[PDB]
């Protein structure tokens, strides 16, 4: 009938013009989530000038941090970051795809894997399958705050500073393309004191330099350049008075190191 | 259908049982292609309304004894435009759906809801 | 003529205007800043700080972290940090008393860890609502 | 569409018509923006705020017709 | 607009005009979501060429004199081939927008945002 | 498709054209899921500009056709 070739023509259109505004509506708030993040870069600047000249003043083999402390590599924690909602390519499948490796990898060197898992779909999988320890289940959530990621942090800080626990490791997808992003795993704890921030393969990058993610159009096409600005560390002052102890100052430095890193990890996820 | 033949009340209310409906069938394309959860709450609670009224309406005749299996039932105007208002009014939100399929009265949706419930306890 | 502060969470600059006088909480357990101090680093207990400038000081509770202060300058690094005016007393107390109902049950090395350091967080919200 | 247009519409008419006909035209643009009005800067949701106003002055009861003025 | 049939010349720059304003025509979404100012440097210029362009393409005609009262511009074929070429080199980047709008030949749209300088300066 | 597809040709170009007929095979997939990879390694990369220079072999000019030894 010609009436129902026109109303799947027109319920056709209607899809085309919905999802095309979903798309702008998507990278909206993708430019928001790059706001977002430098929004925060002045708190993660000053942070890792600190983190680098408490490192450069300490010298001292009599500190140890809990935070930082080595402990034999019995079990691991690894978090999973995941997005919320669906329709969004093969994020989701992706990541806990890239999990299950990391899980898989384990039992081949049976270290006793658990996973805190962050975000909706994240929860449904590890929900069906019971057959995975978890330590919590977190909501996800957009426009991710302070707030939402300390839950996260009274977590792990917590869990990785009995030693149930050691290495705790987290994966999720660093936004480095728009057409792919792949997972990424890196080694949340212990913080390395100098501050270093490197990936479960072996791959460190000084903390000094980062890069932050810009979307900007190449040609005629929407893309994204990750450029890295390296925030040089001035020297601490001469005459600086430390107030507690350096080894006590630093104990109360590295869960804010921590507590930035988890929320740089959920927000470029997000 | 006209306010100075059936009065304004049966008439607002027979014209939002319309609205609602037609939001519905419009969002039918939609949802299907995008999941429910592409909708905002308003969208997302008209949905619910309208599914719900939409079962709403049907109704068990004396004459269909043989083809719904259930007895049938007489429902007056006042009935309707009592049972109608209370969907839109959003009281009965918390209600399942299915207790809205194949009843005469609000009442007896109501009376289905409280059935469904105690049988979804056991 | 004055020293100026800065105090910023992980992603969010929250006070960035300038002042005479704060006072701020730390582990050794208490200090006081005037303007011209000495540079001074101190790791900043999670607790309440008080500022005064000009006429009127108040407290914004702030949960922990680093405070350097340098020439003319403080600038203070916390994870988490809310004014006391904005949050409203009553509930900040309700959630007091939920931590602390949680933390009496909560048991465990771990948990207590995590219990002790929620109450701790809790209480000290209050302590700016009413002051 | 009217082949006459602005032919037929007293001046009075024409100021004001005009701009509504450019209201409505991008509220046409942005229906399918309507569901998601929430994220979006305040000259797009205006222009969405205004164009369902503006489709509230076009609805008339049944024989309400009304006067050029109150058109107006 | 072959270029056998209209020579090497004038094909190239047609070609160029439709690239270049077909290029704006995708710009355009993304403009309002970045800006003029976050697109590269190759796309604020393709923005603004277009701009340009399409602002060269409208002109006045001998029809629309008693209407419009600005004189119309018979334009020759090598008249029209060469504006284009002034606007896609990029000799003209430096002109406003509103120099181009409703003049006939190359040459007007330069005396014309000469002119309009030398208002603006006034 | 042509039926009679190479006892047509001449032993020069069904040699020379057995390559031919494949990397436009090659390029019909590669240039599919392209932009959905997008970083492109130099399998597929070298294979898919391999691939528009072959297709420029295959333009030409109005009424100027080539020789058979031209075309091999």
């Amino acid at each position: 009938n010609l009436r129902e070739l026109r109303d799947r023509i027109g319920s056709v259109k209607n899809t085309q013009k919905i999802t095309e505004a979903m798309k702008l509506v998507a990278a909206a708030k993708v430019r928001r989530a790059q706001e977002a993040v430098v929004n925060g870069r002045p708190f993660s600047e000053t942070l890792v000038e600190v983190l680098y000249n408490m490192n450069e003043q300490l010298q001292t083999e009599d500190v140890d941090v809990p935070l930082t402390k080595i402990r034999t590599v019995k079990k691991v924690a690894l978090m999973v970051v995941t997005g919320d909602r669906g329709l969004c390519g093969g994020f989701n499948n992706m990541l806990l795809k890239k999990a299950e490796s990391r899980i898989a990898e384990l039992k081949k060197l049976g270290v006793d894997y658990t996973i805190i898992s962050i975000g909706k779909k994240g929860n449904t999988y590890f929900i069906r399958r019971p057959e995975i320890p978890v330590d919590r289940y977190f909501d996800g959530t957009n426009l991710p705050t302070a707030k939402e990621a300390q839950a996260i942090a009274d977590d792990v800080f917590s869990l990785f500073v009995s030693e149930e626990v050691d290495k705790v490791e987290m994966l999720y997808t660093k936004f480095v393309s728009l057409v792919k992003s792949d997972p990424v795993i890196h080694t949340l704890l212990p913080l390395s004191p100098k501050g270093e921030i490197c990936d479960i393969n072996g791959k460190c990058v000084d903390a000094a330099e980062d890069e932050l993610f810009r979307l900007t159009t190449k040609e005629g096409k929407l893309t994204v350049e990750r450029d890295m600005i390296k925030t040089e560390t001035p020297a601490f002052s001469p005459i600086l008075e430390f107030e507690q102890d350096p080894a006590q100052i630093l104990d109360a430095l590295l869960p804010l190191y921590l507590n930035s890193q988890i929320l740089r990890a959920l927000q470029e996820s997000l | 259908l006209q306010p100075r033949i059936v009065g304004e009340e049966h008439y607002e209310i027979a014209q939002r049982v319309k609205e609602t409906l037609q939001r519905y069938k419009e969002l039918q394309d939609i949802i299907a292609i995008l999941g429910l959860d592409e909708l905002s709450e308003e969208d997302r609670l008209t949905v619910a309304r309208a599914r719900k009224i939409e079962r709403f309406l049907s109704q068990p005749f004396f004459v269909a004894e043989v083809f719904t299996g259930s007895p049938g039932k007489y429902v007056g105007l006042a009935e309707t435009i009592r049972g109608f208002q209370l969907i839109l009014s959003g009281e009965l939100d918390s209600l399942p759906e299915q207790a809205f399929y194949l009843v005469g009265n609000i009442d007896e949706a109501t009376a289905k809801a409280m059935n469904l419930e105690m049988e979804s306890k056991l | 003529m004055t020293l100026n502060l800065c105090v910023l969470t992980p992603n969010r600059s929250i006070w960035n205007s300038e002042v005479k006088e704060i006072i701020l909480s730390t582990n050794s357990g208490q200090i006081g800043v005037l303007p011209n101090h000495a540079p001074t680093a101190t790791a900043v207990d999670i607790g309440i700080l008080r500022i005064r400038l000009n006429d009127q000081w108040l407290t914004l509770a702030l949960m922990g972290g680093f405070a350097r202060i340098g020439n003319n300058e403080i600038t203070i690094l916390v994870n988490d940090a809310e004014r006391g005016s904005d949050i409203d007393p009553q509930e900040a107390q309700q959630t007091l008393e939920i931590a602390e109902a949680n933390l009496r049950k909560a048991e465990g090395k771990r948990q207590k860890i995590e219990a002790n350091l929620a109450l701790r967080r809790a209480r000290t919200r209050v302590e700016a609502s009413n002051t | 569409v009217s082949r006459v247009g602005s032919a037929a519409q007293i001046k009075a008419m024409k100021k004001v018509a005009g701009k509504l006909k450019l209201e409505l035209a991008q509220f046409a643009e942005l229906e399918a923006f309507a569901q998601f009005a929430s994220d979006l800067d305040k000259a797009t949701q205006n222009q969405l705020a205004r164009g369902q106003r503006l489709r509230e002055l076009l609805k008339q009861p049944q024989s309400a017709p009304l006067t050029v003025e109150e058109q107006v």
